[PDB]
């Protein structure tokens, strides 16, 4: 059949932010894997229910590939019982997630020397997100028991805070692009394979 | 994917102008990976367009970009004679950016060539040779004829530098000294 | 301020293999992309590929993975262009561009001047100079040379008013012909190609 979309999710030129991460519906393909192999040096390639060896030889119902880059001091918060600022209130994985997290750092090509505004994270929200949730809302949270406008204030701030990654702070700060392709193998019609 | 670009356009003085790119791709991340280049002849590209709900800085505010479906535009609110120059877009949304043919734009503006005949020193005919230069400038129109006086080696080129937005030619008839001497008028044609 | 200039000109014959570079100013060498374009006569523009000069990351076209290769010295904050058995293809404007603090990392946001590189075999030829009712204007001629990269001035350059260089005539034997007028004094060309310099009056 047609080969699969690997490509524009791993070879795109920017990603999104994480309060935007990006779902590809891939279907109707034939998954070769080996080409993320040799892609870069992933700093994190950790699968849930599959091991990365043994994915060319299995079928999927329907794989869902996220995509959103993170700051390196809280990569360990993108797998299933995290907790955190983007685990919380950003992007949570289910305790039950069968997929694998694709991690690389992306300082060369995510990081400008006068800073990356264009990648947001929200910090503030009255309820933590739910498994496979998005919140592209840009509503001023109130911290306070006064009531807010549309304008800030003292106690309600903006909800969405900017990580201005720079080539010069070290690693943990540093931009770190995720891939967390999400699989659901089980007796289900299969719509992508591996090459036989 | 490759874009393609309409090799010509015009337009007149004044008013505006759009320039069609297809073949513009996508990513997981955005979709408005579209820039716009500006080379004049013999300089280098000039970035004009970038993030195409966006301009750089420097740019005049009369160069605004549209988005439609896998084409993208380009305006320009006001031609004027500096415009006359190749302009190329780009994609760079899978991490290769691919370049378009170009679109030569031929503003329309103001219009008589000056003709100048230099004949051949003496350096030139003590060498056995014989040139006759003649000279063809301030000439607006890309096009303009020649001729050489009986009805006539003799090459010319049409185009030229544009530096006060004004056209230019040069011919150069090339004899040898017995043939010069044996007998001349540039002959110069145009609308 | 920030600038990046090229090497000049490169008049070679196939199989010399030799090196453009690019020396950057103004900037810091080591975070911002820096890669080369192509530009053919009278066609468009094309990507050859770029590279990091903090680590030896060279991202290159499917068109040019293993017919040049893109180097960087970040001590020197310089990159290069290694061709090996240049073709007569190669003839091209290759321009140098870098990131920019404006877009994204692969947008080229500033530019260079351009090196012509000429890959060619027609002898490599200098010039011949020839000082050319009318009072008036007084010129130079210039003959016999396949090298396009020709400069044409006056006085070392004091005189500029008048003065109009225009483009040249390839004529059928190969070798191109132009001529430069100063409205009203000796004419110097310079042929770099040949290191051939001459110094002429009217």
């Amino acid at each position: 059949t047609n080969l699969c979309p690997f490509h524009e999710v791993f070879n795109a030129t920017t990603f999104a932010s994480v309060y935007a991460w990006n779902r590809k519906r891939i279907s109707n393909c034939v998954a070769d894997y080996s080409v993320i192999y040799n892609f870069a040096p992933f700093f994190a390639f950790k699968c849930y229910g599959v091991s990365p060896t043994k994915l060319n030889d299995l079928c999927f119902t329907n794989v869902y590939a996220d995509s959103f880059v993170i700051r390196g001091n809280e990569v360990s918060q993108i797998a299933p019982g995290q907790t955190g600022n983007i685990a919380d209130y950003n992007y949570k994985l289910p305790d039950d997630f069968t997929g694998c997290v694709i991690a690389w750092n992306s300082n060369k090509l995510d990081s400008k020397p006068s800073g990356n505004y264009n990648y947001l994270y929200r910090l503030f929200r009255k309820s933590k997100l739910k498994p496979f949730e998005r919140d592209i809302s840009t509503e001023i949270y109130q911290a306070g028991n006064r009531p807010c406008n549309g304008v800030a204030g003292p106690n309600c701030y903006s909800p969405l805070q900017s990580y201005g990654f720079r080539p010069t702070y070290g690693v943990g700060h540093q931009p770190y692009r995720v891939v967390v392709l999400s699989f659901e193998l089980l007796h289900a019609p299969a719509t992508v394979c591996g090459p036989k | 994917s490759a874009l393609t670009q309409p090799r010509s356009v015009s337009g007149s003085l004044g008013q505006s102008v759009t320039i069609s790119c297809t073949g513009i791709s996508s990513d997981v991340g955005g979709d408005n990976y579209v820039s716009w280049y500006q080379q004049h002849p013999g300089k280098a590209p000039k970035l004009m367009i970038y993030d195409v709900s966006k301009r750089p800085s420097g740019v005049p505010d009369r160069f605004s970009g549209s988005k439609s479906g896998n084409t993208a535009s380009l305006t320009i609110s006001g031609l004027q004679a500096d415009d006359e120059a190749d302009y190329y877009c780009c994609s760079y949304a899978l991490s290769r950016v691919v370049f378009g043919g170009g679109t030569m734009l031929t503003v329309l503006g103001q219009p008589a060539p000056s003709v100048t005949l230099f004949p051949p020193s003496s350096e030139e005919l003590q060498a056995n040779k014989a040139t006759l230069v003649c000279l063809i400038s301030d000439f607006y129109p890309g096009a303009v004829t020649v001729a050489w006086k009986s009805p006539v080696g003799v090459e010319t080129t049409t185009p030229s530098k544009q530096s006060n937005n004004k056209y230019a030619a040069s011919s150069y008839l090339s004899l040898t000294p017995e043939q010069w001497k044996s007998h001349y008028s540039c002959q110069v044609t145009h609308e | 301020q920030m600038q990046l200039v090229q090497s000049g000109a490169e008049v070679k014959k196939p199989g010399e293999s030799l090196k453009i570079s690019c020396k950057g100013s103004g900037y810091t060498f080591s975070y911002y992309w820096i890669g080369w374009v192509r530009q053919m006569p009278g066609k468009g523009l094309e990507w050859m590929g770029i590279i990091y000069p903090g680590d030896s990351d060279t991202r290159y076209s499917p068109s040019f993975q293993g017919q040049v290769t893109i180097s960087a010295d970040k001590s020197i904050s310089t990159a290069y262009l290694h061709w090996s058995s240049l073709k007569a293809s190669d003839t091209a404007m290759y321009y140098c561009a870098r990131q920019g603090d404006l877009g994204d990392w692969i947008l080229l946001g500033y530019w260079g001047q351009g090196t012509l590189v000429t890959v060619s075999s027609a002898s490599t030829k200098g010039p011949s100079v020839f000082p050319l009712k009318s009072t008036a204007a007084l010129g130079c001629l210039v003959k016999d040379y396949f090298p396009e990269p020709v400069t044409v001035s006056w006085n070392s350059g004091a005189l500029t008013s008048g003065v109009h260089t225009f483009p040249a005539v390839l004529q059928s034997s190969g070798l191109y012909s132009l001529s430069s007028v100063v409205t009203v004094y000796i004419c110097n060309v310079n042929h770099k190609p040949s290191n051939t310099k001459v110094d002429k009056k009217v």
